[PDB]
C-alpha cells in the first residue's frame, strides 16, 4: 500500500502478563496508550498532550471486545498456542559515547513472540535499578513484536554493559553486551 | 442485544434504599447509562457508570443520592439511597454494544423503571374496576356498540389493562387514557382513575352469550411489606369487571 | 482537539 | 512453555495525494484471519479461521456503513488534525566525527528521518568504502545513523562528513 | 454536539412526515443517530448515516453535502407511528450524547363523516352509577377540560377497528355526585 503517513492503532490480548495494550502509533512511533490500570491516556510526549484528546473508554472497551475474540477463537481453534519466536538483541546508545558526558544505552529487542519478556540491565555483571526505562510492546507488520529498553547512564572507563533478555523461546536467558 | 431492568414496578416509603438491576443479557458492556424521564418531561441522563471506575455524574444529580454500581461486565445498579416523593419518575437504562450489533453507537434501553416514593404506605389502594354497558341509542343510530371501562382509586398509578371478548384479549377498536387523572387534584397523594374504551359491532354486543371483560393489573405491595391497616393489604393483584351481552 | 478510534467487531 | 493465548488487532490509516485508505485486521496468534479494505468495501476472510466471522459482518449491513465512512470520518480526521506536530515535526540532527582505521560520522537526533550522509576528502565526494548503517529508530520520535569511512590517512589530509537534512537551511558539515 | 429539534409535529395518516434536524456544528468526527420512543417505554434506535443517504423499513434519512443538517422522511405515517423522535450527533465514545427535547409528532387521523354525539352508559352492578361518552367528534375537535372538581373529564383518545377500517374520537366523562346529567360545553 502507498502511502506518505501511516497512523495505526494497536492492541492486543494475551493470558500472561502483560495481559493488554491499547495504543496508537504514527510512522512506527508510539503516539500514546490507554493505561488499562489507571484508565488514563498516557502520551509519548508532553507536547502531544496539549493539542490533542483521546478517550480512555475506547482503549478499555475495545481491549474487553478483543477479550471475547481471545476466548472465541482460543475454542475455534482447539487451543493452538503458537511457537515461541526468538528475539534479536542490539545495543547502542542513543549519543556518541564520551566520557563524563551522560548518555542513554538502547537495548532494541525485535522479532519475538508472544509479548512476554523479562529484560534487565547489568553493569558489571550487576544489577541496575536506577536509571532504568522501557517502552510498550510495539508491533510489527509480521505480527511479531519489538520493544525498547533504556539505560541513563555515565560513560566510565572500565564500565562494560549487557542485556539480559528472558523470552520462553531462549533456553537460556541472552546477555548482549555493549563497551563501546 | 437485549437489555433487562429489574424491578419494572416499585413502591415504597420514604427513606427506603432501593436497587435497580441493568443487565445485558447477551453481550457484555463496559458502560451503561442511567436515564430517567418525568410524567410530562423529555428525558434526561443522569449518570454514566464505566467498569471498575468511576460513575460520570451528568449535572444535577449527587452521588450521595443515587449510588451506582458497575458491578460486572454484564451488570451495572442504580440504587436510590433515601427514598423521597419528588424521586418519583421513570427510571430507564441503556447499553451499548460497540463488537455486537447493528450499530456501534445504538444504545439499548431497558424495559424502564416506575418509581412511586410515598410519605405512608396507607395512602396505597388497589383499583376498583366497573364495566359500564353500551348505550342503545348508540347501536340504533350508528349501528356501534361502546363498552367503556372504569378504574378508580388507585394511588401507586402502576396499572396495564386490557379488555377481554369470551375469555381472550383483543388488540382491535380499544383505547385507553394516555395519562390517568386524579379524583381528587390540589392533594400531595391522590388516588388516580384510568378509564379505556371497546368499541365492537352491534351485532356482537347483540349476543347473550356474548362475555365482555376489563382486567387491570395493579402492581402494588409484596410480601416483604409491612401492612397494620384494618382494610385488606393492597398486594400486586389482578381486578377485574364483566359484562355479558344483552339482546333487546 | 478530539481524535477519532475504530470498534473492533465481535468474532463469533 | 506456559498455556498462553493472543489476540490483536490493527486499525491502520494510509494517507496518500489525498486519499485516505482503512484496513482493520483480526489477528489470533500471529495469524490474521478476517481483514476489512475500504479499496475492497467489505470484511474478507485472511484464513479459514476466518471465514465464519466475515460472513456474520457482511450481515450487519449499517456496520459496512460505518468502515465505509471510516477513511472519511477516521483517517481523514485524525491526518488534518495532527498535522501541526507530527506531519511537520522538525529536530534538527547532531554530527559528530571519531577516529575510532575507521572514520565514524555518527549523525544523531533528527525526527523526520530522510536524510543525507555524504564523505568528502579534501573536498572531494568519496563513495568507495563508504558503508552506512540502517535507519536507526530510539524509540524516543528520533532517529539515528551511523556512515562509516574506511581511509588510507595521510598527513595534511582533511576529511569532512556532510550531512543535508529538511530541518536544516544550510547542510551542517563536521571534519577531521 | 447538543442538536436543535422541533418540539412537536402535527400531520395526518398516510402523509410522509419529515422532520429536519439542525446540527451546524457538526465535525469530520461526528455520526449522525436517530431514536424512537414511544409512550410508556425507552428510546428505539431506528436509522443511522453519515454523509451518503440512508433508507430502511421505518424511515429514511437525507444528509445534505454540507452535513449542516438532517431530513428524517418517514413513510407513510399511521396513527401507530405518533412517538418523540431524537435526534443524536456525536463521536463513537460515550462522552455526553445528550437526549434533547424530541420532536413529539402526532398523526391526527382523517374522519370525514364526524357524528358528534353524547350517549350515556350504565354500570352492570347499579344503574344509579353511569358515564357520559362523547364520541364521533371531528380530530380537531378541542375536548372540554372540567370546571368543576367534582366533574371528571378523561383526555380524548382515538382507537382503531381494523376490521370495519374505522377510526373515531372518544371521551369520558363521569361524576361521583349525586343528581349530574350529561351536559358539556
Ligand atoms: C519472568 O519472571 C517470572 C518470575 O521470575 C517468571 O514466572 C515464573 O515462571 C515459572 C515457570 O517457568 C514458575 O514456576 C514461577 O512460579 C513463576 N514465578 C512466580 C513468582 O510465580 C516468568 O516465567 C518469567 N518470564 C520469562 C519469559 O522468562
Ligand atoms: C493525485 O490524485 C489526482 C486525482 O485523482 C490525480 O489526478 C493525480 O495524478 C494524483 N497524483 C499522484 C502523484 O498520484
Amino acid at each position: 500500500i502507498k502511502a506518505d503517513h501511516v497512523s495505526t492503532y494497536a492492541a492486543f490480548v494475551q493470558t500472561h502478563r502483560p495481559t493488554g495494550e491499547f495504543m496508537f502509533e504514527f510512522d512506527e512511533d508510539e503516539m500514546f496508550y490507554v493505561d488499562l490500570d489507571k484508565k488514563e491516556t498516557v502520551w509519548h510526549l508532553e507536547e502531544f498532550g496539549q493539542a490533542f484528546s483521546f478517550e480512555a473508554q475506547g482503549g478499555l472497551a475495545n481491549i474487553a471486545i478483543l477479550n471475547n475474540n481471545l476466548n472465541t477463537l482460543i475454542q475455534r481453534s482447539n487451543h493452538t498456542q503458537a511457537t515461541n519466536d526468538p528475539p534479536e538483541v542490539t545495543v547502542f546508545p542513543k549519543e556518541p559515547v564520551e566520557l563524563g558526558q551522560p548518555n542513554t544505552l538502547i537495548c532494541h529487542i525485535d522479532k519475538f513472540f508472544p509479548p512476554v519478556l523479562n529484560v534487565t540491565w547489568l553493569c558489571n555483571g550487576e544489577l541496575v535499578t536506577e536509571g532504568v526505562a522501557e517502552s510498550l510492546f510495539l508491533p510489527r507488520t509480521d505480527y511479531s513484536f519489538h520493544k525498547f529498553h533504556y539505560l541513563t547512564f555515565v560513560p566510565s572507563a572500565e564500565d562494560f554493559y549487557d542485556c539480559r533478555v528472558e523470552h520462553w523461546g531462549l533456553d537460556q536467558p541472552l546477555l548482549k553486551h555493549w563497551e563501546a | 442485544a437485549v437489555v433487562s431492568q429489574h424491578p419494572s414496578w416499585v413502591i415504597c416509603k420514604s427513606g427506603t434504599s432501593v436497587k435497580i438491576e441493568c443487565r445485558s443479557l447477551d453481550f457484555q458492556a463496559t458502560t451503561m447509562f442511567w436515564y430517567r424521564q418525568f410524567p410530562k418531561q423529555s428525558l434526561m441522563l443522569m449518570a454514566t457508570s464505566n467498569e471498575g471506575s468511576k460513575a460520570t455524574y451528568e449535572q444535577g444529580v449527587e452521588k450521595d443520592k443515587f449510588l451506582i454500581n458497575h458491578a460486572s461486565l454484564t451488570l451495572s445498579t442504580l440504587t436510590v439511597t433515601s427514598a423521597h416523593p419528588e424521586d418519583s419518575s421513570f427510571y430507564i437504562c441503556s447499553a451499548r454494544d460497540p463488537g455486537g450489533g447493528g450499530s456501534s453507537y445504538e444504545q439499548y434501553f431497558g424495559p424502564g423503571t416506575r418509581l412511586t416514593v410515598t410519605e405512608d404506605l396507607n395512602k396505597v389502594f388497589p383499583p376498583e374496576v366497573a364495566v359500564f354497558e353500551p348505550s342503545e341509542a348508540e347501536i340504533s343510530h350508528t349501528q356501534k356498540a361502546t363498552l367503556v371501562c372504569l378504574a378508580t382509586g388507585f394511588f401507586p398509578d402502576h396499572v396495564e389493562l386490557s379488555w377481554w371478548v369470551n375469555g381472550k384479549e383483543v388488540h382491535s377498536g380499544v383505547c385507553t387514557d394516555p395519562q390517568p387523572l386524579k379524583e381528587q387534584p390540589a392533594l400531595n397523594d391522590s388516588r388516580y382513575a384510568l378509564s379505556s374504551r371497546l368499541r365492537v359491532s352491534a351485532t356482537f354486543w347483540q349476543n347473550p352469550r356474548n362475555h365482555f371483560r376489563c382486567q387491570v393489573q395493579f402492581y402494588g405491595l409484596s410480601e416483604n411489606d409491612e401492612w397494620t391497616q384494618d382494610r385488606a393489604k393492597p398486594v400486586t393483584q389482578i381486578v377485574s369487571a364483566e359484562a355479558w351481552g344483552r339482546a333487546d | 482537539t478530539g481524535l477519532a478510534w475504530e470498534w473492533w467487531r465481535t468474532v463469533y | 512453555t506456559p498455556e498462553n493465548y493472543l489476540f490483536q488487532g490493527r486499525q491502520e490509516c494510509y494517507a496518500f495525494n489525498g486519499t485516505q485508505r482503512f484496513l482493520e485486521r483480526y489477528i489470533y496468534n500471529r495469524e490474521e484471519f478476517a481483514r476489512f479494505d475500504s479499496d475492497v468495501g467489505e470484511f474478507r476472510a485472511v484464513t479459514e479461521l476466518g471465514r465464519p466471522a466475515a460472513e456474520y459482518w457482511n450481515s450487519q449491513k449499517d456496520i459496512l456503513e460505518e468502515k465505509r465512512a471510516v477513511p472519511d470520518r477516521m483517517c481523514r480526521h485524525n491526518y488534518e488534525l495532527g498535522g501541526p506536530m507530527t506531519l511537520q515535526r522538525r529536530v534538527q540532527p547532531r554530527v559528530n566525527v571519531s577516529p575510532s582505521n575507521l572514520l565514524v560520522c555518527h549523525v544523531t537526533d533528527f525526527y523526520p528521518g530522510s536524510i543525507q550522509v555524504r564523505w568528502f576528502l579534501n573536498g572531494q565526494e568519496e563513495t568507495a568504502g563508504v558503508v552506512s548503517t540502517n535507519l536507526i529508530r530510539n524509540g524516543d520520535w528520533t532517529f539515528q545513523i551511523l556512515v562509516m569511512l574506511e581511509m588510507t590517512p595521510q598527513q595534511g589530509d582533511v576529511y569532512t562528513c556532510q550531512v543535508e537534512h529538511t530541518s536544516l537551511d544550510s547542510p551542517v558539515t563536521v571534519e577531521w | 454536539a447538543k442538536t436543535t429539534q422541533p418540539i412537536s409535529m402535527d400531520s395526518y395518516e398516510g402523509q410522509e412526515v419529515n422532520i429536519t434536524c439542525s446540527h451546524n456544528n457538526i465535525a469530520t468526527n461526528d455520526y449522525i443517530t436517530w431514536y424512537q420512543q414511544f409512550p410508556s417505554q425507552g428510546p428505539r434506535f431506528i436509522i443511522q448515516g453519515y454523509k451518503t443517504k440512508v433508507t430502511n423499513e421505518v424511515a429514511s434519512l437525507f444528509i445534505p453535502a454540507d452535513r449542516k443538517s438532517s431530513t428524517l422522511s418517514l413513510p407513510r405515517v399511521s396513527l401507530s407511528d405518533t412517538a418523540v423522535y431524537y435526534c443524536l450527533v456525536g463521536d463513537t465514545g460515550f462522552q455526553k450524547l445528550v437526549f434533547g427535547t424530541g420532536t413529539r409528532l402526532l398523526v391526527s387521523p382523517n374522519i370525514q363523516n364526524p357524528d358528534p354525539a353524547v350517549y350515556q352508559l350504565r354500570d352492570s352492578k347499579s344503574s344509579d352509577k353511569s358515564v357520559c361518552l362523547f364520541t364521533d367528534f371531528d380530530s380537531q375537535t378541542n375536548v372540554s377540560q372540567s370546571k368543576d372538581s367534582d366533574v371528571y373529564i378523561t383526555d380524548k383518545c382515538v382507537l382503531d377497528m381494523r376490521s370495519m377500517d374505522f377510526k373515531s374520537n372518544s371521551a369520558v366523562a363521569w361524576s361521583n355526585k349525586s343528581d349530574f346529567a350529561c351536559a358539556n360545553a
